[PDB]
């Protein structure tokens, strides 16, 4: 079967369970988009109207309240999974939307007296970044790759290629979460060896040990804590900050909801501050009214106290980690890279207690929020389009100016065989000799960077300074053999120079 | 062979040409959406620094709100200065926020619509019309019809009876 | 003929693949030139933003200062408390500066530096060394590394 002549773009979705992500291939390094808001997170619910609407992201967060009964979120749970299963059985009580059964035996969703399915859900949010990414690239994206977890079954592979499909978009293939993080990590182009996958921050837990053998992904065995997440994180600490305050003064923050909501902010704040810095201090004036008059919060917290917290949070994820090692017959030695994935794997208690656990330094190159979504984007980019071509310089050149000013002819980062021509005026009114000084480098100044060369353009007509223009034609060619030369339209006489081998004193002169 | 070989480069020839029309297009492809991003960076850009502020103008703006407004006078001349003071900092800073885009969403009596508002609860409120805000909890802001922070309001809500 | 026919064909691929090169390389540059363009807007709007921005903390600043501590007492309730709730506020304020590149600057006994500071008045100090700051009268702002607005100092002169 010949080219597929693929001439469009491949987007890699990463379909979270609560926030997902597009990412584009631009050029060398994947890039996430923003959406409209200009966040570079789509939160997947999708709720609808009395009469009719799509409502899909945070402009269907923010109408939860006034639409309870609509509104339908983290539908991921319910992919694939039929209705009389013990997972639909537990999640029916929680979800305040009504799941029906289907006529085929699969758990579905009601809205108004119209039956969805949840992969219809997953579609209408694929919309949302279909839409998002085609605002930035400008042009329709018809192939794309959508992420799925570890395990998943192939029904639920299935279920999610039938949800990009009906979305306008025919999904190329559908990858693993662990092997996204790895192609986004930068595991691909490596020999056969063993990796775990720490997967922590998100609403659930997941750790996978995987394979590269023969430059092919194989899950080897996958585990995780279901009711752990990056939201017990920050709820520690509210619920901490909150009892601190009702100690200090005696008004707690329970009953209010503003003072609430800026102390969960604070929370975050600080909780992202204490993994860079040892000390923080959180700050939040007119906090509450009382009687007395305003209550202002102001604690000073160490990371020690952050770490004694949460300690509870991160020692439940050993026991998984310690199952999934034995499930996949490999010892502690056998692991030979740790893949760090997730919002909560950057505090330095995570990353002592994978390494304890695994007992290799974890690989933190690739900012963990968004790998999945990176990797997605990088084996789209690879299995299908033109990008690999473009997969296969330290200084520059420039000219002499009658200022002195180290005017840039040619760019520093361009092919060897690339011809450019620029035109200048003489120097000053009378003038008959025109010299131009050859020099290599970056700095703004010709005798601060080099001396390569001088050749001198004799021979111009008599005319005021301005009126003469003589055109500088650049023709390096072939492969380091670099030709410079000025052409003049006043008289048939120019003049040559050499400038063949130039920066051979490559040192810390520049620097 | 030498047949088939010169027929494959052909054909390599015109695939080529393809790629090659292919390229051009892309690159004007990327002169469009590099003018498109440079014109949304010169307009937004602020987003991250105006979302920082927000709490400090409302932190300002209770402060405003906080003083009793009867102790203000000759006895406690100090005070008179401090909020005199307090007051010229938050006119200056929504002086300086109305410069730059930043429109805050005060609708008192205005239409629900969820792509710039919050609701916060759905009380229902007799003698105002289903579907408006009751009341504004905290005036939101948004830049250039970028929504930066919801105002949260209170969706009035249809009468059981 | 027929052998021509291989010289031609191999002339027309060496030129076919070259322009192709120079069309890829042409992206290439154009997308390095993008992003130094939105770097830059991006860089001129905060600008903007910082130099109207100043002037909120400033007054604010001088606002807090004018009160002093002597009598800041429990017997003012609606003094002590807007006190402590403007001065916390101001840290937030500076916080929140620092936090985005926006650095403050307050060199008192540090050396004159005519780039970073501004020479307000010249005046021999008792003790203190020429040419070192003894008193600071408007505190400036630095943003990535450059000066956004020079702080007016004052400069020990020579007795």
């Amino acid at each position: 079967m010949a080219s597929e002549a693929i001439k469009g773009a491949v987007v890699g979705i990463d379909l979270g369970t609560t926030n997902s992500c597009v990412a584009v291939m631009e050029g060398k390094q994947a890039k996430v988009l923003e959406n409209a808001e200009g966040a570079r997170t789509t939160p997947s619910v999708v709720a609808f109207t009395a009469d009719g609407e799509r409502l899909v992201g945070m402009p269907a967060k923010r109408q939860a309240v006034t639409n309870p009964n609509n509104t339908f979120y983290a539908t991921k749970r319910l992919i694939g999974w039929r209705y009389d299963d013990p997972e639909v059985q537990k999640d029916i009580k929680n979800v305040p939307f009504k799941i029906v059964r289907a006529s085929n035996g699969d758990a579905w969703v009601e809205a108004h007296g119209k039956l969805y399915s949840p992969s219809q859900i997953g579609a209408f949010v694929l919309m949302k970044m279909k839409e998002t990414a085609e605002n930035y690239l400008g042009h329709t994206a018809k192939n794309a790759v959508i992420t799925v977890p570890a395990y998943f079954n192939d029904s639920q592979r299935q279920a999610t290629k039938d949800a990009g499909q009906i979305s306008g978009l025919n999904v190329l293939r559908v990858i693993n979460e662990p092997t996204a993080a790895a192609l986004a990590y930068g595991l691909d182009k490596s020999e056969d060896k063993v990796i775990a996958v720490y997967d922590l921050g998100g609403g659930t837990f997941d750790i996978s040990i995987l394979e590269i053998q023969k430059g092919v992904f194989e899950v080897k065995s996958t585990n995780g804590d279901t009711f752990l997440g990056g939201e017990d994180f920050d709820q520690a600490l509210l619920r901490h900050i909150v009892k601190e305050f009702k100690r200090e003064t005696g008004v707690d923050l329970t009953k209010d909801n503003m003072a609430l909501q800026r102390v969960r902010e604070a929370a975050e704040k600080a909780k992202c501050e204490l993994s860079s810095s040892v000390q923080t201090d959180i700050n939040l004036p007119y906090l509450t009214m009382d009687s007395s008059g305003p209550k202002h919060l102001n604690m000073k917290l160490t990371r020690a106290q952050f770490e004694g917290i949460v300690t509870d949070l991160i020692r439940r994820t050993i026991a998984p980690c310690q199952k999934a090692m034995q499930d996949a017959e490999v010892s502690k030695s056998d692991i030979g890279e740790v893949i760090l994935v997730g919002g909560m794997t950057r505090m330095p208690k995570v990353q002592q207690t994978v390494q304890d656990l695994f007992g290799r330094a974890p690989s933190k190159a690739v900012n963990p929020d968004e790998a999945v979504a990176i990797g997605a984007a990088i084996q789209g980019g690879v299995l299908a389009g033109d990008v690999t071509d473009v997969l296969l310089t330290p200084l520059s050149l420039g000219i002499e100016t009658l200022g002195g000013v180290f005017t840039k002819l040619i760019n520093r980062n361009t092919t060897i065989p690339t011809k450019k021509s620029q035109v200048f005026s003489t120097a000053a009114d009378g003038q008959t000799q025109v010299e131009i000084k050859v020099c290599q480098g970056e700095r703004e100044m010709a005798g601060d960077n080099k001396l390569l060369g001088q050749f001198t353009l004799i021979g111009i007509p008599p005319a005021p300074r301005g009126v003469p223009q003589i055109e500088v034609t650049f023709d390096i060619d072939a492969n380091g053999i670099v030709h410079v030369s000025a052409k003049d339209k006043g008289t048939g006489r120019e003049q040559q120079i050499v400038i063949q081998s130039s920066g051979g004193l490559s040192k810390d002169d520049i620097e | 062979t030498l047949l088939e070989e010169k027929v494959k480069l052909e054909e390599q020839l015109k695939e080529t040409v393809e790629k090659y029309k292919r390229a051009l297009a892309d690159t004007e492809n990327l002169r469009q959406r590099s003018q498109k991003l440079v014109e949304e960076a010169k307009l937004y850009g602020i987003q991250a620094f105006c979302k920082d502020l927000l709490e400090v103008a409302d932190v300002l703006e209770k402060a405003t709100q906080c003083v009793p407004k009867e102790e203000i006078k000759d006895d406690n001349p100090h005070l008179k200065n401090l909020y005199e003071g307090l007051v010229m900092t938050e006119v200056q800073i929504q002086k300086v926020f109305t410069k730059h885009g930043l429109l805050k969403l005060n609708p008192v009596g205005a239409k629900f619509d969820p792509a710039e508002h919050e609701a916060l609860f759905h009380t229902p409120v007799e003698g105002k019309e289903p579907g408006t805000v009751a009341l504004v909890s905290k005036v939101g802001y948004k830049l250039h019809g970028r929504t930066l922070r919801p105002a949260l309001v209170g969706v009035v809500k249809e009468a059981s009876a």
